[PDB]
């Protein structure tokens, strides 16, 4: 068996299933998406500070017009590191998507003025504080940041808090509140969070308790589907997933109850059975044992299957018919749909052969197939005994109904009503198999084998009871899946012992067992949570792979995004992917909206974009050679400098282009010929006092280096801050003269500040307080189980 | 040229879906649109007229942006944008009559005006959009 | 009034792009401002009629939102959805038709009816969208 494991194996490693069974539960039960998501700071990205500034040709004017400056810097050198920076931004925006809003939380007092003026937060108060001082500020200032009270309405939860932030500010915080995703909150919802199914299934208590304040909020749980059809390609994904869906199942199908003495039955079995007479391959037929565990396993193992929407193949053991009867039973009611074609292979023509056709004395020719479409059916076209004949058909079809839109858009393969509680099915697979007792070969045959098929018809009285079990059941506890459910061939299987199977079988009494209500509803959660982050990482990641591309950012894209992903969905451990795998799941995921929240933002980052890059204190955007005397020119913030606030007259050369892409001197010669030139993008930067300095013409030196070797990360270009003042080369202003920079740059002016247009009012509601988890306010209890009923409204297990 | 159309069909859906308490996330897609000129065209210069009794009106371009927050629009709103638009449909007229005027024996079929000339450049194409009229 | 128009347009461009077939995000910014609608209304009762032969008909308000089942409507969709359609069409009908019958010497330019003088009010003009017609 050793080649056998291999490469068993080697097709495991093509599989992104964790390795233990358990394992995996925990994984699920441990994810808890839901998370309150509240924020303090009002956030901005730029207070104002002071400034020096020289009139033109001046000295400190001694006053200190405020201007706007960024908290925190750091921006990298080149067009392309820039773009990756505010990318950033973007996966810090996403983590921080404050979920609501309230302003109380924020409450500050505006320490000058009449009328408790209060205002929004700390920066707001900071400043106000700070102007009402600076005596260069119209009178109109003072009165305004005075008299101006905040605003508050108890009744209908209003307040307006006057504010302070800034163009840009103002444009985040902004959307953050009219994007509160917070919907209200009744009994009634919560009522109807529940599966439209449920509450109408008598057997189930519903009341109501607590009351709800019009205070009550929640955030949608947000349950698309699929929006990625995996169940046409990545198989290995899906057999992991199977899996998971499948021990969770197990987690919750009750254990059952009241069984029959394990030794009693098998008891009556050998005196019924007629074990060993002469047949040579005794004790495999009561390796059946462990049943009080067998059919508990058997039991769950089956509903899981079918739920998770699993395929499995069965530990069969040809010898031991007895245990094929039963198989008999399982094809009267696992819909074979759901079972790798072959394990049903051999079931049936186990059926077939060593049974039926020869007992009953038809083809004694025992049956010859190669590969048809069904064996198992085909023997219906030519079998001369009704009865025989309707199981047939019925089997090779209960084709698992697979059509179902319920309570909102859940596909759950359904079932037969028939099956359901007719149960009749069995009745008639019963009736059949009281009139198959007949010759042929050997007698300690018929005798043996007609004994153990009785074993079952008696019992059927209660075999029904199986039916109606499972019936509801699977009927129940599928109510409360989210995701859909498409039918489909797992790679892996799920070994079910004939052993088990017939134990339940003859096995269980006037049992009656059924899920816990605190049960089904951990249930549903879990699906949920599990949702609720597939879909929203979707989004997560949607969002940044299509901004990846405007941001031109031609690099990761492939995987890096995608393995953040999967980890944290938990579910799989990544690496085992099949690089087919990972690739295709990006191609599928390119194509796709954006929850509008998401793509909404970016829109806002990318038209400040520019904006924020040429506002910084480091770095401005290339520079340009003339090789032409040029006159430097005066700005009342930096004095006598050499900038351009615009380029236009000279080439564009992109140094992301150049570099990126090797050089070919195009820019070489024309440097060398001396010829009039530029080159843009973001660049390091220098500032110098010298005065002389720009008579030694130092900004026509830094650029010979470059040719080298290409790079040009060590272009630091320079400008001339020579202000009429902490330039102790003043020997200038002494002497007529005019400035003769050769060169200058792109670093557009710092925002100056106006007040008016940065005081913007503020819209928040006023006091929530927000409620996860949800269901536990409702209030449920559960009849006897001795009650029961399902569609049938008969009673589920009614064999008293 | 085509240029030329789009200006309008994103004045028109402008002056038109931009009023006083429509919801945002109808006009989303389309203040994107919007922006996007302002910027293109701000740093530009342009000259209309100067034939027969058209008057030659001069033109700078130097616009502030929009909100995007806001889940309503509020009245204050709009004025601060209509102030803008009507800048531009003032100037489209006069773009217009003054193609509108202009003949040529040899490609009568291409652009006349120091106005339109100018806008056949590519650095203006990143402003077409729904060509349906 | 302005009001008025957009109920219909939402209409329109509803029974229109509302078909079973279609992607749900061609409806996406659609969908809501239709909601949004429903919401604003709710509550509020109106009367029509009580001219000449015109009957005078009560309206009330009282409905559910718009689901989002995804990928492509089904049927079941629809219909649901028709239903609530033909109620404000009906509704429209006889408020444009009770409007579309008073005079007024003095102020003959502003609403005259119940029913309209009650929609200028400011708590609807949450509504007014595309304004192309």
């Amino acid at each position: 068996e050793h080649q056998k494991e291999i490469q068993y194996e080697i097709l495991q490693k093509t599989i992104p299933t964790f390795e233990p069974k358990e394992s995996i539960l925990k994984k699920l039960e441990d994810i808890k998406p839901e998370q309150a998501k509240k924020q303090t700071k009002l956030f901005r990205i730029f207070e104002p500070r002071q400034l020096p500034i020289y009139r033109a040709n001046g000295e400190k004017e001694l006053r200190n017009r405020w201007y706007w400056k960024l908290k925190k810097d750091t921006l990298p050198d080149g067009d392309y590191d820039v773009r990756e920076y505010f990318l950033n931004l973007y996966d810090q925006v996403l983590t921080e998507m404050p979920d609501y809003l309230l302003l109380k939380d924020m409450a500050v007092e505006n320490k000058n003025s009449r009328d408790a003026g209060k205002v929004v937060d700390s920066e707001t108060a900071s400043i106000c504080d700070a102007i009402f001082q600076d005596e260069e500020t119209e009178g109109a200032v003072r009165r305004f940041i005075a008299e101006m009270r905040q605003r508050v309405q108890a009744d209908r939860n209003v307040v307006n808090y006057p504010s302070i932030l800034h163009p840009i500010d103002y444009a985040f915080n902004e959307y953050f509140l009219q994007h509160q995703l917070v919907e209200p909150l009744n009994n009634d919802i919560i009522f109807n969070y529940i599966p439209e199914r449920i509450r109408n299934d008598v057997n189930y208590i519903l009341n109501m308790d607590r009351n709800l304040p019009s205070t009550a909020r929640y955030i949608r749980p947000n349950l698309l589907q699929d929006r990625l059809n995996l169940h046409d390609n990545f198989e290995s994904l899906w057999d992991t997933i199977t899996t998971s869906n499948y021990i969770l199942a197990r987690s919750v199908v009750p254990d059952l109850k009241e069984l029959v003495s394990t030794e009693a039955q098998i008891q009556k079995m050998s005196q019924d059975l007629q074990l060993e007479a002469l047949t040579i391959q005794s004790e495999t037929q009561f390796l059946t044992g462990i049943n009080s565990q067998a059919a508990n396993d058997c039991f769950k193992t089956l509903i899981a299957a079918m739920l998770s929407q699993r395929t499995m193949s069965l530990d069969f053991v040809t010898t031991n018919y007895m245990s094929l009867i039963s198989g008999m039973w399982l094809l009267t009611v696992v819909p074979n749909d759901m079972f790798i074609r072959e394990s049903l292979v051999a079931c049936q023509l186990a059926i077939v052969n060593t049974i039926i056709y020869p007992a009953f004395g038809m083809q004694r020719m025992h049956y010859r197939n190669g590969d048809p479409q069904t064996p198992f059916q085909i023997a219906e076209q030519q079998i001369q005994n009704f009865q025989v004949a309707n199981w047939l058909h019925f089997v090779n079809n209960n084709q698992f109904r697979q059509v179902v839109i319920d309570g909102v858009l859940n596909q759950v393969l359904n079932d037969n009503i028939r099956d359901g509680h007719v149960i009749n099915q069995l009745m008639e697979a019963l009736m059949q198999l009281s009139r198959q007792q007949f010759p042929t070969m050997p007698v300690d045959y018929k005798r043996s084998i007609q004994r153990g098929i009785l074993l079952l018809s008696n019992r059927l009285g209660q075999l029904v009871d199986l039916t109606r079990l499972l019936a509801y059941n699977y009927e129940t506890l599928m109510a409360c899946v989210t995701m859909n459910m498409q039918h489909v061939q797992t790679l892996t299987t799920e070994k079910l012992q004939l052993t088990s199977v017939t134990s339940l079988c003859m096995l269980i009494g006037n049992a009656t067992v059924i899920p816990s209500p605190q049960t089904l509803f951990h249930y549903y959660n879990v699906n949920v949570n599990f949702h609720s982050n597939y879909n929203e990482r979707i989004n997560d990641a949607v969002a940044i792979i299509t901004a990846a591309n405007r941001l031109n950012l031609y690099q990761k894209k492939m995987k890096a995004i995608v393995e953040d992903f999967l980890k944290r969905l938990h579910i799989f451990d990544v690496a085992r992917v099949p690089d087919d795998q990972m690739y295709r799941l990006r191609d599928r995921l390119r194509l796709l909206p954006v929850e509008v929240r998401r793509l909404d933002i970016f829109n806002l980052i990318l038209m400040n974009m520019d904006q924020i890059e040429r506002a910084s204190d480091k770095i401005a955007q290339g520079v340009i050679i003339a090789y032409r005397d040029m006159q430097l020119e005066r700005d009342e913030m930096y004095g006598y400098v050499n900038i351009a606030r615009n380029l236009d007259g000279f080439q564009q050369i992109n140094l992301e282009e150049l570099m990126r892409t090797g050089d070919y001197a195009q820019i070489t010669n024309m440097l060398l010929n001396n010829q009039p030139v530029a080159l843009v993008g973001a660049l390091p930067f220098v500032t110098d006092s010298s005065v002389i300095s720009l008579i030694a013409k130092l900004d026509a030196t830094v650029f010979a280096q470059i040719v080298k070797l290409r790079k040009v990360d060590t272009l630091k270009p320079i400008l001339y801050k020579i202000n009429s003042d902490s330039n102790d080369f003043y020997l200038v202003a002494n002497y007529d003269w005019v400035p003769t920079s050769t060169t200058k740059v792109y670093k557009q002016v710092p925002q100056q500040f106006d007040f008016r247009n940065s005081m913007h009012m503020l819209t928040s509601n006023l006091t929530f307080t927000v409620y996860s988890d949800l269901l536990a306010f409702v209030s449920a209890d559960t009849v006897e189980p001795i009650n029961a009923v399902a569609f049938d409204n008969m009673r589920i297990m009614n064999e008293l | 040229m085509d240029v030329l159309y789009s200006l309008s069909k994103t004045l028109k859906d402008a002056r038109d879906k931009i009023v006083e308490g429509t919801l945002y996330s109808n006009v989303s897609d389309l203040i994107q649109q919007f922006n996007q000129m302002i910027i293109t065209m701000n740093g530009n210069e342009f000259q209309t007229g100067g034939i027969g009794n058209l008057p030659i009106r001069n033109w700078n371009f130097d616009f502030g942006l929009l909100g995007t927050t806001l889940l309503n629009l509020d009245a204050n709103y709009v004025e601060t944008a209509r102030n803008t638009i009507d800048y531009f449909v003032d100037f489209v007229d006069n773009v217009c009559m003054d193609e509108m005027v202009r003949e040529s024996q040899r490609n009568g079929i291409a652009p006349q005006s120091d106005s339109l000339i100018k806008l056949s450049g590519i650095k203006f194409k990143r402003i077409n959009f729904d060509n349906s009229s």
